[PDB]
C-alpha cells in the first residue's frame, strides 16, 4: 503493498 | 455577521473561498453555521502529529489508534527524510484550527480529528481491517489517501477482513446509518493507471474523489475511471497554487499535492454536511454528492450527459464538490429507501474476445420482485475473463439510457496474463437512471497484436431503489  | 478566519495563511487557501468561483464554496457553508462541530473524522495514514499547534485544539484520541505498533498513540515516527508527514498534512486539510494565528484552517475547522497510524509498516489485510473498523460508533468519517501501487499494472482490492470491515461499517457503523469512507482515487496518471483496477476506490462503500488543478484541468497524476464520484481541487503545475496544511514538526506547508490532498478536503465537506443533518445514511451522502457537484469550468475531453441530464466525466465524476450546496440540500433531506440489489447473470456460454466482443442483454432489473430497481445507484459488471496481455483491453458498458461508461481503458504497462477473476468494475455514471432495457458490454483489443482470450462470466449487479425520482436536470 500500500502506498501513500 | 459571519467573519471569515483570520489565520495568516487563510488568504492562500484559494480552494476554500475566492471571488473567482474556482473554489469549493466552503465559506458559504461556514456562513450557514456549519463548521464541523460535533463531527469526528479519522485520517487512516502514517500517523498524526497530535500536538501540532494547528491540530491540538481539535485532536480526538477516541478517533485515533496506532495499528502499526498496537498502542493508542498515533504520533508519527520521526525520521530525517520526514517520511511520516503524510497523515499530518491530510489531517490539517480536514480540521486545522481556525482563528488561532497559526497556518490556515481546515474545511471543518471545528470538527474533531484523529489519525490511525497504519501505513508505517507492513500493511496487511488485518491492519486495514482494524483501521477501517476503528471505533465505528464514535468516528463518523474515515479518510484514506493511500491504496495499491499506481504502477499501471496492478489489479488489487481489499482482501477478506478489509471487505468485511467495509460491510460492517456501512451496515452497523454510526448507529446503523453507516460509516462514511472517503478515498483518494489515485496518483497513477503518468502510468496511465485506471482507478477501476483499485478495489478500494472501485468499491460502492467508498466515495472515490479525484483532483482538479487551480486552472480547472486534469492534473498529471489523475487517474480516470467510472467509479469516481466527485472532485476537489489539488495541485497542478508550478504556476498553479497548492494546498495549505499542517506539516510534520509543527510546521506549516503550502505545497501539499496530489490525489492525497483531494480526499481530506472531501472528508471535511462531508463533515460539514453531517453537521447539517446527522441522520444522513452512507447512501444519502453519495446521493447528495451526485446531486450537488458542479462540472462548470472543469476542463475534460470526455464530459457526457447521462440519462437523467447530469454531466459526468471519468476524470471528475459529477464534478467539483460544492460545500454550500451540500449543507443546504442536507437540511431537509428525505432518507433514501433501503438499498435493493438485483443480480443478473448475463452469459449463457463463454465468448471468445478476439479483436472485439460485444455482449447485448435486455434486462428487466428484477421486475415483479422486492429487489426491482427503477432508480439505479451503483452498477457493477463483474467480469471473469482470460487474456494474454491484460493492458491491451478496453472495456465499456452502455446503459439502456445510452450512458457509455469506460470500465477499463488501455493500460500500456499492464503486461499481465492473469486476466480478471470476477472483478467488479463499477460505474457511478448511470446514477438515478432506470436500468430496465438493453445493456451493452464491449471488450476490445486496443493494440495491433494478435491477442486472445475468453469471457467466461459477466454478472451485471445493479444497486438502487424504486421510488423518489427527481425530474431530470
Ligand atoms: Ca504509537
Ligand atoms: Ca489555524
Ligand atoms: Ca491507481
Ligand atoms: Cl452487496
Ligand atoms: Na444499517
Ligand atoms: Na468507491
Ligand atoms: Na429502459
Ligand atoms: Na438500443
Amino acid at each position: 503493498x500500500r502506498v501513500r | 455577521v459571519y467573519q471569515e478566519p483570520t489565520d495568516p495563511k487563510f488568504p492562500q487557501q484559494w480552494y476554500l473561498s475566492g471571488v473567482t468561483q474556482r473554489d469549493l464554496n466552503v465559506k458559504a457553508a461556514w456562513a450557514q453555521g456549519y463548521t464541523g462541530h460535533g463531527i469526528v473524522v479519522s485520517i487512516l495514514d502514517d500517523g498524526i502529529e497530535k500536538n501540532h499547534p494547528d491540530l491540538a485544539g481539535n485532536y480526538d484520541p477516541g478517533a485515533s489508534f496506532d495499528v502499526n505498533d498496537q498502542d493508542p498513540d498515533p504520533q508519527p515516527r520521526y525520521t530525517q527524510m520526514n517520511d511520516n508527514r503524510h497523515g499530518t498534512r491530510c489531517a490539517g486539510e480536514v480540521a486545522a484550527v481556525a482563528n488561532n494565528g497559526v497556518c490556515g484552517v481546515g474545511v471543518a475547522y471545528n470538527a474533531r480529528i484523529g489519525g490511525v497510524r497504519m501505513l508505517d509498516g507492513e500493511v496487511t489485510d488485518a491492519v486495514e481491517a482494524r483501521s477501517l473498523g476503528l471505533n465505528p460508533n464514535h468516528i463518523h468519517i474515515y479518510s484514506a489517501s493511500w491504496g495499491p501501487e499506481d504502477d499501471g499494472k496492478t489489479v488489487d482490492g481489499p482482501a477478506r477482513l478489509a471487505e468485511e470491515a467495509f460491510f460492517r461499517g456501512v451496515s452497523q457503523g454510526r448507529g446503523g446509518l453507516g460509516s462514511i469512507f472517503v478515498w483518494a482515487s489515485g496518483n497513477g496518471g503518468r502510468e496511465h493507471d485506471s482507478c477501476n483496477c483499485d478495489g478500494y476506490t472501485n468499491s460502492i462503500y467508498t466515495l472515490s474523489i479525484s483532483s482538479a488543478t487551480q486552472f480547472g484541468n486534469v492534473p498529471w497524476y489523475s487517474e480516470a475511471c467510472s467509479s469516481t464520484l466527485a472532485t476537489t481541487y489539488s495541485s497542478g503545475n508550478q504556476n498553479e497554487k497548492q494546498i495549505v496544511t499542517t506539516d510534520l514538526r509543527q510546521k506549516c506547508t503550502e505545497s501539499h499535492t496530489g490525489t492525497s490532498a483531494s480526499a481530506p478536503l472531501a472528508a471535511g465537506i462531508i463533515a460539514l454536511t453531517l453537521e447539517a443533518n446527522k441522520n444522513l445514511t452512507w447512501r444519502d451522502m453519495q446521493h447528495l454528492v451526485v446531486q450537488t457537484s458542479k462540472p462548470a469550468h472543469l476542463n475534460a475531453n470526455d464530459w457526457a450527459t447521462n440519462g437523467v441530464g447530469r454531466k459526468v466525466s471519468h476524470s471528475y465524476g459529477y464534478g467539483l464538490l460544492d460545500a454550500g450546496a451540500m449543507v443546504a440540500l442536507a437540511q431537509n433531506w428525505t432518507t433514501v429507501a433501503p438499498q435493493r440489489k438485483c443480480i443478473i447473470d448475463i452469459l449463457t456460454e463463454p465468448k471468445d474476445i478476439g479483436k472485439r466482443l460485444e455482449v447485448r442483454k435486455t434486462v428487466t432489473a428484477c421486475l415483479g420482485e422486492p429487489n426491482h430497481i427503477t432508480r439505479l445507484e451503483h452498477a457493477q459488471a463483474r467480469l471473469t475473463l482470460s487474456y494474454n496481455r491484460r493492458g491491451d483491453l478496453a472495456i465499456h458498458l452502455v446503459s439502456p439510457m445510452g450512458t457509455r461508461s469506460t470500465l477499463l481503458a488501455a493500460r500500456p504497462h499492464d503486461y499481465s496474463a492473469d486476466g480478471f477473476n470476477d472483478w467488479a468494475f463499477m460505474t457511478t455514471h448511470s446514477w438515478d437512471e432506470d436500468p430496465s432495457g438493453e445493456w451493452v458490454l464491449e471488450i476490445e483489443n486496443t493494440s495491433e497484436a494478435n491477442n486472445y482470450g475468453t469471457l467466461t462470466k459477466f454478472t451485471l449487479v445493479l444497486y438502487g431503489t424504486a421510488s423518489g425520482s427527481l425530474v431530470p436536470r
